[PDB]
């Protein structure tokens, strides 16, 4: 999967 | 206010491992992505790991990919580095950095950071030499074999600041740290007035206040 | 991975200017996913632009981001005191990688170094090691080449250096060089000397002392 993806809650 | 506090830095053996810590406040730290980076002597900034908001995806750097696992306890506002296996390459200042609300996991709130110094050396406290004055003249105390850093220096307790240039420590092949600070003052002043230099080594809860005169 | 080129590696103006920093990728950068962080010495780096042209909160209006692909710039449009520090650029599209830094420093005139040699302390001698320093005060720009000599043999390799931050006041350098040698090597030469080569001197200045005398 994308470790550049949305890290955040929202 | 945000703010970031690491915690834990120190010297490992290489082939050891060690722990940092991470506390967080000031906002809602279970709803936010969190980075490690790193940043050796004199070198730029080299990003190591980063885990998701609730601890469930974590990425890390080649280098470090195998040796150091990311986490957090959102219960406790902290986030954790465990670093094994290290090598004297892993020497840096670790920051913690908290992920952004705009797009992508850009580093909007940097930690003060911590230092990781990975080395065989043995702590030492510095023995220290006057560089004695030869219009200007200049004179100064050479702070040498040391480990691991940080020195202090001052002069006259403070209250000589005037002038006075403390250099960056170099490493020598020993594995110890040397250091120099030097004052420029009124030649006609030698004579005359007291200059003692101020070193503090914490590490090795070594003090020493040194009179610098003309030999 | 995605290297980041920043250009110039100095850059070297006054306040009251504009600074144009730039960087470049190797590969194009996904969803203009380009920052920019500044760090001063002994402070953490701190977010300037995100989003290539998103101003953080809290930066004053005279930073701003442009570019787009793999060219990107940050203008500083009325530079101020605080603003002299190194600039990193980053990428978060593709993993996370960092451009080298271009540091932002003060020009003013040319001030030649004041050049001063120690022996090394009888205390030293006595434990099997020898240092000789040699000091540059208070000189700009940061260019400096210092050459140890021991009766006239050109040192090379056996000696460290370092330099301070660019002072906040008069915005010169200093410059310390340590020369190691064994005591028994010391006691075998007669004449040390440092020869200081700098724009601000018309002809290399040579500062030197006689051991035991």
């Amino acid at each position: 999967v994308d470790e550049n993806a949305n890290a955040n809650s929202a | 206010q945000v703010q970031l506090v690491e915690s834990g830095g120190g010297v490992v053996q290489p082939g050891r491992s060690l722990r940092l810590s991470c506390a967080a406040s000031g906002f809602t730290f279970s709803g936010s992505g969190m980075h490690w980076v790193r940043q050796a002597p004199g070198k730029g900034l080299e990003w190591v790991a980063i885990i998701w908001y609730d601890g469930s995806n974590k990425f890390y750097a080649d280098s470090v990919k195998g040796r150091f696992t990311i986490s957090r306890d959102n219960s406790k506002n902290t986030l954790y580095l465990q670093m094994n296996s290290l090598r004297g390459e892993d020497t840096a200042v670790y920051y913690c950095a908290r992920v952004g609300d705009g797009d992508g996991n850009y580093m909007d709130v940097w930690g003060k950071g911590t230092t990781v110094t990975v080395s065989s050396a043995s702590t030492k406290g510095p023995s220290v030499f006057p560089l004695a004055p030869s219009g200007t003249a200049a004179l100064g105390c050479l702070v040498k074999d040391y480990f691991p850093e940080p020195v202090t220096v001052s002069w006259n307790s403070g209250a000589l600041t005037s002038g006075v240039h403390t250099f960056p420590a170099v490493l020598q092949s020993s594995g110890l740290y040397s250091l120099s600070s030097v004052v420029t003052v009124p030649s006609s002043s030698l004579g005359t007035q007291t200059y003692i230099c101020n070193v503090n080594h914490k590490p090795s809860n070594t003090k020493v206040d040194k009179k610098v005169e003309p030999k | 991975e995605i290297v980041l080129t920043q250009s110039p590696g100095t850059l070297s103006l006054s306040p009251g200017e504009r600074a144009t920093l730039s960087c470049r990728a190797s590969q194009s950068v996904s969803s203009s996913y380009l920052a920019w962080y500044q760090q001063k010495p002994g402070q953490a780096p701190r977010l300037l632009i995100y989003g290539a042209s998103s101003r953080a909160t809290g930066i004053p209006d005279r930073f701003s981001g442009s570019g787009s692909g793999t060219d990107f710039t940050l203008t500083i449009s009325r530079l101020e005191p605080e603003d002299f520090a190194v600039y990193f650029c980053q990428q978060y599209g593709s993993s996370y990688t960092f451009g080298q830094g271009t540091k932002l420093e003060i020009k003013r005139t040319v001030a030649a170094p004041s050049v001063f040699i120690f022996p090394p302390s009888d205390e030293q001698l006595k434990s099997g090691t020898a240092s000789v320093v040699c000091l540059l005060n208070n000189f700009y720009p940061r260019e400096a080449k210092v050459q140890w000599k021991v009766d006239n043999a050109l040192q090379s390799g056996n000696s460290q250096e370092s330099v301070t931050e660019q002072d906040s006041k008069d915005s010169t350098y200093s410059l310390s060089s340590t020369l190691t040698l064994s005591k028994a090597d010391y006691e075998k030469h007669k004449v040390y000397a440092c020869e200081v080569t700098h724009q601000g001197l018309s002809s290399p200045v040579t500062k030197s002392f006689n051991r035991g005398e």
